[PDB]
């Protein structure tokens, strides 16, 4: 199959995420509350632990990009949502020239030169092509937390043509295959007449509001 | 362009294409002079008694081998979370834990916590397969992706480089981790008392006390050891110069 991208302007603590059926693949990149003021909003523990991922999938894989504290919070919630983690990828951010970019944080030992996806599985997969790609990414740092476009492709080989589900993503994430979630996001774009109909069902007057 | 796709296409690893894989040299020349005689001990780690190394440490290494080292006796995850490390280091102190590339990136973490450390880098050792594209494994059955690379998690107990080591993937059934770890480890300047934990004749190294198993030869005295971190000495970091006698 080859579904066109849609998507769901939203904040993802609030949507009803049952209407939306169940997904080969989950990815999500929350914005984790690094225990420091940040530009943006980012979610307590809490409220990553209570998201509904349980409900998303029966049978698949999960793709949940880490840092910092939250590659100890981000393994507790994998076990917590279900999960048990088969593997890490790690991202190699490199610039144009194929050179590493290295930047240094304070409180930190070391420069960083990789950002870290923990991979998690759920249920019984079948169907899937393990082992055609590897376990480490090297591209080019675009945007500024931006993460690299190699992900789709790889997960694409894994699970060819099926429903896929991104949280936390930007408007350039969108993607056949896949129905994006963000509050980002322009408005709201579902071609899928089962997650139609649904929609229409749980918010008839179109608004997601706190429940 | 996109290298996950060359690497189906190929055998390349993605990692075969990172291009280069100050007086960083007067403070490697203040390690060496600083560096303590290496110090060494055949010990079965299972029926020693950790709690005879003496004294307490401010930095271990420990790389228990895993049965995935060796594909083509080992220790488990539960061996390893046994060890009593809590026991010999010092209550300001750091540790290196080799961890491979499966259930030991979770489990490390619990003996890390076990011993009373927070992990607080996480060093990837990846391998590039530029002598030997395709050529691969056997996945652990949970594996979805080839497994390129070892992680080995830093941690640390109370109050320069990056986190990536490059190296050729080693010839099947070598189990050596790369010696730039020593390096990293030596410019953090955390102190000289230094413990690797299964380590070998061939991992030997000023600056460090290595027990394991497998070591032909010992010559460590814990009085010796002791006398090399006394007064003044007790609280050098590693990496200034060594305070003049007469
Ligand atoms: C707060 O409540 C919210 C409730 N419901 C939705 C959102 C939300 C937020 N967003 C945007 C796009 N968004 C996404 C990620 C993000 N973060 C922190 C910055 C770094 C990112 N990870 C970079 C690594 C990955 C490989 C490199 C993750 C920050 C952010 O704003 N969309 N929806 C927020």
């Amino acid at each position: 199959r080859l579904f066109p991208p849609q998507w769901i302007c939203c904040d993802i603590r609030y949507l009803d995420v049952s209407i939306l059926g169940k997904f080969a693949v989950v990815m999500a990149d929350p914005p984790w509350d690094i225990h420091m003021e940040l530009p943006y909003g980012t979610l307590t523990d809490d409220e990553m632990r209570r998201l509904n991922i349980p409900v998303l999938q029966d049978d698949g894989f999960l793709f949940l990009w880490v840092t910092g504290r939250a590659m100890e919070l981000g393994r507790e919630c994998l076990n917590l949502w279900g999960y048990e983690r088969v593997d890490e990828i790690i991202w190699v951010k490199t610039n144009q020239l194929q050179r590493i970019i290295r930047t240094g944080r304070t409180g930190h030992w070391l420069n960083h030169g990789k950002e870290h996806c923990l991979v998690g599985v759920k249920g019984n997969p079948q169907g899937f092509n393990q082992g055609l790609d590897c376990d480490v990414i090297v591209a080019e740092v675009r945007s500024t937390s931006h993460k690299p476009d190699e992900i789709y492709g790889m997960i694409e080989r894994l699970s060819p043509g099926t429903r896929k589900i991104e949280l936390f993503g930007r408007p350039h994430n969108v993607q056949p295959n896949w129905i994006t979630l963000g509050n980002q996001l322009d408005g709201i774009h579902l071609l899928d007449p089962d997650v139609v109909a649904r929609f229409k069902q749980r918010y008839p007057d179109g608004i997601i509001s706190k429940p | 362009n996109d290298y996950c796709q060359h690497f189906v296409d190929t055998g390349h690893r993605p990692q075969n294409f990172i291009r280069d894989v100050e007086l960083i040299r007067l403070k490697d020349e203040l390690i060496a002079k600083s560096n303590t005689p290496p110090m060494y001990l055949q010990a079965d780690i299972e029926a020693f008694d950790i709690r005879e190394l003496t004294p307490k440490f401010d930095v271990i290494l420990l790389e228990p081998p895993l049965e995935e080292y060796y594909r083509e006796k080992c220790w488990t995850w539960d061996d390893i979370m046994k060890l009593e490390i809590d026991e010999i280091a010092a209550p300001r102190s750091f540790i290196f834990l080799w961890c491979g590339s499966g259930e030991g990136l979770d489990l490390g973490r619990v003996c890390l916590r076990k011993w009373g450390y927070r992990r607080c880098e996480d060093i990837c050792w990846i391998k590039t397969n530029k002598n030997n594209p395709g050529k691969t494994k056997t996945l652990d059955p949970k594996a979805v992706f080839q497994r390129t690379k070892e992680h080995c998690l830093m941690g640390i107990k109370g109050t320069v480089d990056i986190d990536l080591i490059i190296t050729e993937e080693p010839e099947i059934g070598n189990i050596e981790k790369p010696v730039e770890i020593f390096h990293i480890i030596e410019h953090f300047c955390l102190g000289r008392r230094r413990l690797h934990l299964f380590g070998r004749d061939s991992t030997i190294r000023p600056g460090w006390l290595t027990v394991g198993p497998t070591l032909t030869n010992s010559n460590y005295n814990a009085e010796t050891y002791a006398s090399y971190f006394s007064a003044p000495n007790s609280y050098l970091t590693g990496c200034t110069e060594e305070i003049e006698r007469l």
